[PDB]
């Protein structure tokens, strides 16, 4: 049951040559046509295959004065690096057509250092034109070091270093079966094995490889330091987007933490210690990632002079707040004019798009950068390519620190502040004339841990041999992951006059901490996007069902890249690995569930979809509306000047089914 | 170069046998002789291959539980692992004969927690009055895992993956190499993202595998757990040479630091901030090393509990101080004699001795244990037989951190406070009659780098044919310090005719001032060279002493590979068998300068009592009545040491070729 989609001959091939970067990512096998390409593809000499000129001419005096070298660990946090990768990037992006970008990326992954390569063929691929509908696997099956502990990896390298098992009833023992030709390996969450704070409840969600994964495709659909220009519309609503796709997050997290009894995102100061440490099990090749104990003391001499630039940082940002108009980056901001949403969030993301350029320069410093390094706990760096590693360098780490949480909580909580320059909408604008919820029913909301699979093969290093007869997908990683059975949701409509209409579906906490209802007034940034669809009113009553499957914001499990194989032998693509790359994982949509039901609550609005005056199409199918995203709950509300007969909150209670807890699913017996 | 000992057959055989355990100590070769003893081996039904029928019963009703599981981490500084470890040595020790001792090692080797068992193995060899003579391999070469850091470890490991070399030239310039169809991994030390500060300069000697070793067989040698009536006479005075190792070894490292422009070792305070950080590139397979940040709060919640413990502890000895005589532990003690000495090294150390038992009792806590877990950073254990690992938590990795020498220097000068009680010694104890040092002479002193291999094979998995072949040939390659020998001559003129002691100080001639060194408070400065008996005529005659047969160095550990070439010949190396527990030479000199390091020679000549005819637990008891470090085991009167039988020499310690040992590993 995978959504599938079919295609020709041209497509295939094209694919399969994109699909081929990412095989055996960390070694070269001579002997594929890659290779060929790519040793001795002079790039000086083509550049009339490219649509520009002087970032051909920019390339190539970084690449004389050397790139990064291999085998180092690539992150686009530091300076040299990141321009580097912004050179390469260009590259691939104006290639006259594919034939020349395949050629380009086929030196590219001979000659460059992986991540870097990686990182820019990745985006490379979401952003050029001819490109859109062209599928990517997953980032855990492209980076399977970062979506693993230190055990399950020293398992497999045991494993690949004796060549098999010495003792089959020994290797099961320890999570190892052999499988087919595969070997599979379970794993456990980190909490398994430490338990150095409360934040190790939650684990299964800030470990899972689902959400990390998630995040990492969310940078790379829009980097922080490339322009947006490329996608119309959403230029004039970046801010607005970067402050949603913050906002959500943090209330599905939330979300986990009230159902493992863990209340509100702890507050913190650039001044003061942090409490909560992170200790990571993750491995680089070259180094041990840094741990940051608790009670960590930010302000400590290395970071006197980092944190006295977060604290102007913040603190011009407050004088914002104070001043309502002024005039900054060479514009003039109103903070009532809604629209300022647009400069409020581009200066928290410091994107390129707060200058008015195509990419971010070395002294823009970004606020974002120097948070991560500061909570990182890293030593200062070795060198432009030499440093020490946190889970903050990273897009797929990021979500594993709760000092993560805490940071965009952080900057979140700053842009609420702005937002009480709006004026809350009136009866008038949220009122559907006409038109009533009588009743909304849910069926049962149960959520259950299943095992899943995915290939790690790319941790592993092969013998001149066995990448010539390409025996190289051989090591799975059985990890027990959150998911939940399907569910509709029944909505019953009265409306006089028949009318096209939009549906909306969020989801909320129903209790604080001490147990009191949720208002309106202060938990309007807890609700949580579930589903937007249209429907055609009719006079009358109406009966409105919808799955849970269909909820437009969420998106199945990625398949791996080997299925993907035997599904281009049928001409088949799986549809949400092509135009739902960058969704939320379904199987994640709701939090871990109690056995005795935990209370939530469910917001259904319904209102005119009127004509589609600026709909967006360009980065995301998302708002098909001229309707602020998050829409109504994108501003303050009154509770008093807001519930009108079109809206609905329906209490509602999430259950679990089978073990609670995941651990018991890797015993071996 | 190094020295023979002509060795018989039985010895090889037993030998063989014994280096055998230590051979691919992270897998099991289903067709190894030790596999099928083990297999043959019903320890149930042999009680009577035990001396002691309690630690037969003792280790079986601990077995029918169940020991720590394969792989994990071993540290003997947690309770349940340590007792479980003890139960094992028991059972080695009291084996019967050779015989019964090799069955249970087998059964061990076979059944049991690798670290575990390489620990009480050690031990069981050295401590065995049968098996006394015996060689041990290297620690270097049984647990490489604690002597190479991160960036090694995976370059074999990719290597093994790999099965071997894709292309020669891509491997070169990563320092990997083909010689003689085994692999030589290029290794450098550690850069200031290990040692996020100036404690870096000195990566080189607290690195060293040389000086990690010396502290692991120092405690193999004397476990603080464990009695030491077996070395009887030696028991009164086990406190002594707790302190004089420390001592040792922190003005070593003292020297160290002055050559480096590095000062003084700080002090520290439980309830402030550790200046000094430490990142270990060292990981359990299960947890990387804690870090330790710089700036560390030890006083945090999770320490409450031991630094109130680690607080009362010297407070307690602050008491004694005061008292000046007091009863502790059943004794009544009074700090005015020696009786005392042996007490406050004992008290310090909670070792076993301090309570007169045989082995330390599950309950009785030490101050060195929590001192090392409050130091170390690590979050707390996750149960009993898993805890996250920290340099402090073995000794074959606790050199490596700065804490280190800080803890051990706060004890020192604690022993220091009380050596102030000790009545200094008088003209009349020092003066030698009719005897006079009328000149020293010394050859050029220079230190230099040079390459150095051993076998890291144990750190790497092999197939089940590789294993049937015991598969070695991952050597690691390291530039490490090391001298050029040198002679002594002393000049001595003398009325009569005696045996005398010659001994030999290295101590440092100006603080980092660039002020001269006064004796009052530079005695604890002072380093032993040597120990040696001389034949005096009447007249004038010349000592001449080489550096090479100082009496407290040793030469550098064979492989494993060379020593069964050895064997081959009927011949083991003296220094692994006479002496394993002496620093090796090529440490005996701290870093000097192209320029030429100022420092000073102490030469003492005093008479020769024959006394004791013992039977050793280390080197540095050397047959002699007087204390360990005489004349500077405690407090100096700068006005006794113009004795005409003490000379004084400013040396100057040059260095040759690189001064910095990453100009060794560059590529092309
Ligand atoms: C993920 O995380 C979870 C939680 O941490 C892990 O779950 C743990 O899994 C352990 C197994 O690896 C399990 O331990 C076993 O418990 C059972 C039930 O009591 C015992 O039968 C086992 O004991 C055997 O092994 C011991 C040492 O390894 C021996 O001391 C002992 O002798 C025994 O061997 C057997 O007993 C006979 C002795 O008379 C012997 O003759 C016979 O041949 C047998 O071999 C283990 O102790 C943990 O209890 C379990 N934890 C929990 C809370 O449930 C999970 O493994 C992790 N998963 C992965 C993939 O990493
Ligand atoms: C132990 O530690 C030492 C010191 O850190 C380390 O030595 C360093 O090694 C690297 C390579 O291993 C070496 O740099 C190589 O450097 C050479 C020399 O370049 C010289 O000349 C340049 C102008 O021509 C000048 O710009 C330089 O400053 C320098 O004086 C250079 O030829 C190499 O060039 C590059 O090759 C790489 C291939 O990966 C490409 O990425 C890149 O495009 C270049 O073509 C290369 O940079 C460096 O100089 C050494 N460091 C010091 C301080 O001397 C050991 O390697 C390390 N050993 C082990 C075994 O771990």
């Amino acid at each position: 049951t995978i959504k599938t989609k079919n295609v020709d001959a041209v497509f295939v091939e094209k694919q399969k040559k994109i699909l081929s970067f990412f095989q055996d990512v960390s070694q070269l096998n001579t002997d594929d046509e890659y290779y060929k390409i790519g040793k001795d593809y002079d790039i000086e000499m083509n550049m009339d295959n490219y649509t520009n000129k002087k970032a051909v001419e920019e390339f190539l005096k970084m690449y004389r004065t050397g790139f990064m070298p291999k085998n180092l660990e690539f992150s686009v946090f530091y300076d040299k690096m990141r321009d580097e990768a912004i050179a390469l990037f260009h590259l691939f992006y104006y290639a006259k057509d594919f034939e020349t970008f395949y050629k380009t990326a086929c030196f590219a992954r001979v000659h460059l250092n992986q991540g870097q390569f990686l990182y820019a063929f990745y985006i490379a691929v979401i952003q050029r034109s001819d490109c859109h509908g062209f599928v990517v696997p997953a980032p855990y099956e492209v980076y399977p070091k970062m979506f693993m502990n230190m055990e399950v990896l020293q398992k497999i390298y045991v494993t690949k270093m004796q060549d098999g098992l010495i003792n089959p009833e020994a290797a099961a023992k320890y999570g190892i079966h052999k499988e087919n030709d595969y070997f599979v390996y379970k794993a456990n969450y980190s909490n398994a094995v430490l338990y150095n704070n409360e934040e190790q409840r939650l684990t299964y969600f800030t470990e899972d490889i689902g959400m990390n994964a998630y995040y990492y495709y969310f940078h790379s659909h829009l980097p922080f330091w490339w322009t947006s220009e490329k996608y119309g519309a959403l230029k004039e609503r970046r801010g607005e987007v970067y402050f949603y796709f913050y906002q959500q997050l943090l209330a599905r997290y939330y979300f986990e933490r009230l159902t493992n009894g863990l209340g509100k995102i702890p507050e913190f100061s650039w001044y003061s210690p942090i409490k909560t440490g992170y200790y990571p099990l993750m491995l680089t090749k070259f180094t041990p990632f840094a741990q940051r104990p608790d009670y960590y003391n930010l302000h400590t001499e290395e970071n006197y002079e980092r944190v006295r630039f977060l604290d102007t940082y913040e603190k011009t940002f407050v004088q914002f707040l104070q001043k309502d108009h002024f005039e900054a980056f060479g514009q003039k901001i109103d903070f009532h004019d809604p629209k300022a949403i647009n400069f409020v969030g581009n200066y928290w993301q410091d994107n390129a798009d707060l200058y008015g350029e195509e990419v971010t320069k070395d002294y823009q410093r970004s606020y974002e950068v120097f948070a991560r390094r500061v909570l990182g706990a890293a030593p200062m760096p070795f060198d432009k390519y030499t440093f020490m590693p946190s889970a903050m360098d990273f897009y797929q780490t990021s979500l594993r620190d709760p000092a993560f949480y805490q940071l965009y909580n952080r900057i979140v909580e700053y842009i609420v502040e702005f937002k009480q320059y709006l004026k809350p909408y009136t009866q008038d604008k949220l009122y559907f004339d006409g038109v009533k919820i009588t009743d909304v029913k849910v069926d049962k909301l149960t959520t259950f841990f299943e095992n899943f699979e995915f290939d790690a093969s790319n941790s592993v290093y092969f013998s001149k041999e066995e990448i010539k007869n390409n025996h190289v997908h051989d090591v799975k990683v059985r990890q027990p992951r959150l998911n939940h059975s399907p569910f509709n949701v029944n909505i019953e409509v009265d409306s006089n006059v028949a009318s096209d209409a939009v549906v909306k579906i969020f989801l909320a906490p129903k209790y604080d901490d001490n147990g009191i209802p949720l208002t309106l007034e202060d938990n309007w940034m807890k609700f949580f996007e579930l589903d937007w669809f249209t429907t055609k009113l009719t006079a009358g009553q109406n009966k409105i069902i919808r799955n849970s499957n269909e909820f437009v914001i969420f998106k199945e499990d990625s398949v791996p890249m080997t299925e993907i194989m035997k599904m281009l032998d049928e001409g088949k693509v799986p549809f949400d690995m092509s135009e739902e790359f960058c969704y939320m994982p379904k199987r994640l949509m709701l939090p871990r569930g109690t056995e005795g039901g935990f209370p939530f609550q469910l917001f259904v609005f319904v209102y005119p979809f009127d004509n589609k005056g600026k709909d967006l199409a360009p980065f995301e199918s998302f708002v098909l509306d001229n309707k602020p995203l998050g829409f109504p709950l994108d501003r303050p509300v009154v509770d008093a000047l807001f519930k009108v007969p079109n809206m609905y909150f329906k209490d509602i209670f999430i259950y679990h089914e089978g073990e609670r807890f995941p651990y018991k699913f890797n015993i071996p017996s | 170069e190094f020295k023979t000992t002509p060795v018989d057959a039985a010895f090889v055989e037993k030998q063989k046998k014994i280096l055998s355990l230590f051979y691919n100590v992270n897998e099991i070769s289903y067709e190894a002789e030790y596999y099928k003893v083990a297999q043959d081996f019903n320890i149930e039904a042999s009680k009577d291959c035990y001396t002691n029928m309690k630690a037969y019963e003792n280790f079986m009703m601990m077995y029918k539980v169940g020991f720590l599981p394969k792989n994990l981490e071993f540290s003997i500084f947690y309770e349940k692992m340590r007792e479980e470890a003890i139960a094992l040595f028991k059972l080695f020790y009291y084996a019967k004969d050779f015989e019964c001792f090799y069955k249970t090692a087998c059964y061990a080797r076979v059944y049991m927690n690798q670290g575990m068992f390489l620990y009480a193995y050690y031990i069981a060899i050295i401590q065995r009055s049968d098996t006394a003579s015996f060689v041990l391999p290297a620690p270097y070469e049984a647990y490489p895992q604690y002597f190479v850091n991160m960036e090694v470890k995976n370059k074999m490991d990719y290597v093994k993956m790999m099965d071997g070399c894709l292309d020669e030239k891509i491997c070169y310039n990563y320092g990997i190499i083909k010689e003689n169809e085994q692999f030589v991994m290029y290794a450098n030390y550690s850069n200031s993202l290990t040692y996020p500060n100036n404690e870096d300069r000195i990566a080189y000697l607290t690195e060293d595998v040389g000086l990690n070793a010396y502290y692991y067989y120092f405690h193999s040698h004397l476990p603080f757990w464990w009695n030491s009536g077996k070395y009887g006479a030696f028991k009164e005075r086990r406190g002594e040479i707790y302190f004089f190792f420390y001592q040792q070894l922190l003005a070593r490292y003292y020297m160290e630091r002055l050559t480096n422009g590095l000062g003084k070792i700080p002090e520290f305070s439980w309830y402030s901030p550790l200046r000094t950080g430490y990142l270990p590139p060292f990981n359990s397979f299960y947890y990387p090393f804690a870090q330790r940040s710089n700036d560390y709060e030890l006083h945090t919640e999770k320490n409450y509990e031991e630094i109130r413990f680690l607080d009362i502890y010297e407070k307690t000895f602050f008491q004694y101080l005061q008292q000046g005589h007091f009863k502790a532990f059943d004794k009544k003690i009074d700090l005015h004699s020696s009786k005392a000495v042996n007490f406050v090294g004992n008290y310090w150390q909670t070792n076993a001795d301090l309570f007169e038992e045989d082995f330390l009792q599950f309950y009785q806590r030490s101050y060195e244990v929590n001192a090392r877990r409050v130091l170390g950073a690590a979050p707390k254990p996750f149960n009993q037989y898993t805890f996250i690992p920290s340099a402090l938590d073995f000794y074959q990795t606790s050199a490596r951190d700065p804490a280190f020498y800080q803890l051990y220097k706060r004890i020192v000068q604690y022993i220091i406070e009380f050596k102030q009680y000790q009545v200094p010694y008088t003209q009349e104890a020092l003066h030698f009659v009719g005897l006079k040092i009328s000149d020293v002479k010394v050859d050029k002193m220079v230190t230099f780098f040079d390459h150095f291999d051993f076998d890291a094979f144990n750190t790497v998995y092999f197939s089940k044919e590789e294993l049937k072949s015991s598969p070695h040939g991952y050597k690691v390659r390291q530039p490490r310090l090391n001298h050029k020998p040198f002679t002594v001559t002393i000049d001595i003129k003398s009325d009569v005719a005696t045996n005398a002691v010659v001994k030999m100080f290295l101590g440092p001639k100006y603080d980092e001032n660039g002020f001269p060194f006064s004796l009052e408070d530079n005695w604890m400065n002072f380093y032993e060279l040597d120990w040696f008996v001389q034949k005096v005529n009447p007249g004038q005659s010349q000592i001449t002493r080489s550096s090479t047969d100082f009496a407290f160095f040793k030469e550098d550990s064979l492989p494993m590979a060379e020593i069964y070439k050895l064997l081959d010949q009927g011949k083991i190396p003296t220094d692994m068998f006479n002496s394993s527990d002496t620093m090796p030479s090529r440490l005996m000199l701290p870093k000097g300068t192209y320029d030429g390091f100022p420092f000073q020679l102490f030469v003492f000549v005093y008479p020769y009592e024959p006394t004791p005819k013992e039977s050793e637990p280390f080197k540095a008891v050397v047959p002699d009545n007087k204390p360990f470090g005489y004349p500077f085991d405690r407090p100096v009167l700068p006005q006794y040491f113009k004795q005409p039988n003490m000379f004084f020499k400013k040396v100057l310690v040059y260095h040759e070729g690189e001064l910095f040992p990453y100009l060794f590993n560059i590529p092309h």
